[PDB]
């Protein structure tokens, strides 16, 4: 079957720049078949290019599609801000196939975040587990890692994550890392930390709290 | 020229659903129509096809529990569910394909979700303090989707940040909202989230202090 | 153990419609499932076979127009139907079948009406005589069926003949109910027939002299 | 494909006598997918023999199937009043096709019908349109033939007929015949004969009016 890889994950530029967007196929191609897609959050995909070259009525000249064989260019000219989404291209053989997606982000100033840890509410404490919550606030660019630390001991498996879309004002993202924990594994320890590593940060900042300790 | 996608909704897993595609601006019968779901944050993965001349095809992952029907005097087209399961909970979109000129109409979709889950309670736990300082709310434990989390009644908005939900290992969501306040305001300023979860008629409103 | 038909009513030719068939006793999903119609006066018509692998089988007369279709959690079986013409007019069944052993479980079945008339209703017009004597109704020009004809109100059966209708040329159906009495009786005797057709709210009572 | 020709269309037998229906298939068939059903008037079809030789449940003794090959009977050892319905053969291949049904009614003695015609009312006449009815009552067996003349010409193309099933008392048919015509062609003839022909008669009765005569 048809398989398409979408080059890269996730690119990252600025307003009035070029955008150079690569879809790839397993195999030798039809150019006919091989459609742009643009989708931004909660709404439907607009159809941008058909064909491979063919801009859809009503798409603006900056879109423009390219290559054949099994390398593809979606490229925009000078990126406007509506131009910001998730871009999917398509082919067809028996059926189609799509790729996995590349997202189109806001290159800013490199700003460090900001590192907070919570300790488990004492009303939760009473139902038998215990949330710690360590929060990043507004750092950029999105790429972090967040490390929980129980007495001395990497924490591994039990913690879940989450982040928010790159914000419309100063165009930066914000964490969510949620450590899980029974109370009886809970009591067990003391100290509770979270070190986390950023470009924005000389060396990894960590904050904690020593549990039972106001 | 519409696509609007019907029938979504919960299935516990192994349930059925019918999902509806009502157009105006093309006609169905004569169209290559597509069934496109998106699970959460994932891709667009193509699931049905149906000619003109009523071939159908289908994707492996669905094959022999989805069906792929229309209703010519109707303008509308379905997408028949069976043995469903967990995978399948997604948006799922109707498109019109013109196979050369890709799929120029697409529906804006109705939301699948399917799990043996419940429906319990969003418990709400603060989140509290002890240059800059942060308090938040812990909204755990509450399934389906979703939830409205706002700071002082609507009042306070700058600085928010309202996380999107994960899904734990019980078949339950989760998720925090925070804000960043002046550390001074501390003693002054009354900080309470308000949290809504209209399936479980849940509505909160938890001080943080 | 039964399987009731649904959904059947009246359509254009062009239109569509789809027939449900809700079952309790066996499981749709775990059998061969058929359709099949008898046309007025007409013998059986097989028209969908779907296996329980969800394989589909259609007979030429309707390959292209109807589609076969399940629903496992509401344990339903769908015929839809369209680009529907006159000759699809008849009483459709949903039946199991066991391949080698027949099909062993019916459903009554629901009527179906294809025709581009309307919901007219009937005139009531006598047949007067002139050793027995011979008088009727007649209930000409009316759509659809079905229309009721007693005489004297149901005083009068012994001798009774209601025949079936015939479909005119016009597309509008018409019948003749007639009794015959002792010649004698003319004159002291009065003859009433009774004619109810409830699709058009009409009901008529003619006197035969 | 499987083509099915019962035989013989119409079988006449009084309660008591046996019965042997015949399905006769296109071609060479395995007598292992043969089944026999039964319809009574306004009810749905039952399973009465599948395979070839094999009682459903619920049959009775006096049902039994046989056959091989093109050439296949049902036999109703000894008839009851509940028998006298249409009886229809089933075959597969691909997929299950039918046969044309036999009808299975009493056989009584040779009544003959008695014969009235009716001329169409005055109320009609107003609409534009004249139906002539003809009446035949009362009769067995089944097959009879109804003539119009109108002066004297045999009319065809504009009558049509629908029959009684057999009625439960006296196991007697009746028959009705419609003769429709213009109220400018029914005023351009005088004579509108109905000439019934039974073999309950002798010779053709015919029962005719004067168009326009008390």
């Amino acid at each position: 079957e048809i398989v398409l890889t979408q080059s890269p994950g996730t690119l990252s530029l600025s307003p009035g720049e070029r955008a150079t967007l690569s879809c790839r196929a397993s195999q030798s191609v039809s150019s006919s078949y091989l459609a742009w897609y643009q989708q931004k959050p909660g709404q439907a995909p607009r159809l941008l290019i058909y064909g491979a070259s063919s801009r859809a009525t009503g798409i603006p000249d900056r879109f423009s599609g390219s290559g054949s064989g099994t390398d593809f260019t979606l490229t925009i000219s000078r990126l406007e801000p509506e131009d910001f989404a998730v871009y999917y291209c398509q082919q067809y053989g028996s059926s189609p196939t799509f790729g996995q997606g590349t997202k189109l982000e806001i290159k800013r100033t490199v700003a460090a975040p900001s590192v907070f840890i919570f300790p488990p509410s004492d009303e939760q404490l009473k139902s038998g587990t215990a949330s710690v919550v360590c929060l990043l606030n507004n750092f950029y660019p999105r790429e972090a890692k967040v490390q929980w630390k129980v007495d001395n001991a990497l924490q591994s498996g039990n913690s879940q994550e989450s982040v928010t879309e790159q914000d419309s004002k100063d165009s930066t993202y914000s964490l969510s890392s949620t450590l899980t924990l029974s109370k009886a594994d809970y009591e067990k320890h003391k100290v509770y930390a979270c070190e986390v590593t950023h470009q924005g940060l000389s060396s990894p900042v960590t904050k904690s709290f020593n549990r039972g300790e106001c | 020229v519409q696509l609007v996608e019907s029938g979504g909704g919960l299935v516990q897993p192994g349930g059925s659903l019918r999902l509806s595609c009502a157009a105006s601006g093309i006609t169905v019968s004569s169209n290559y129509m597509n069934w496109v779901r998106q699970a959460p944050g994932k891709g667009l993965e193509w699931v049905s096809l149906i000619y003109s001349g009523g071939s159908t095809y289908y994707a492996d992952s669905v094959k022999g529990r989805f069906t792929i029907s229309r209703d010519n005097s109707k303008n509308t087209l379905y997408l028949q569910m069976n043995s469903l399961r967990a995978e399948d909970t997604a948006v799922y979109h109707c498109a019109r394909d013109l196979v050369v000129y890709g799929m120029d109409v697409w529906g804006q979709g109705t939301t699948v979700t399917v799990s043996s889950a419940s429906t319990k309670g969003p418990s709400v736990f603060p989140l509290a303090p002890s240059g800059t300082a942060a308090l938040g709310c812990l909204v755990k434990d509450y399934f389906p989707e979703p939830v409205t989390v706002s700071w002082n009644s609507g009042a306070l908005t700058s600085g928010v940040h309202t996380f999107p939900a994960v899904l734990q290992s019980s078949g339950l969501y989760s998720l925090s909202s925070v804000v960043t306040v002046p550390s001074s305001s501390l003693g002054t300023q009354t900080y309470i989230c308000n949290v809504n979860h209209k399936p479980s008629n849940t509505k909160v409103d938890k001080k943080v202090e």
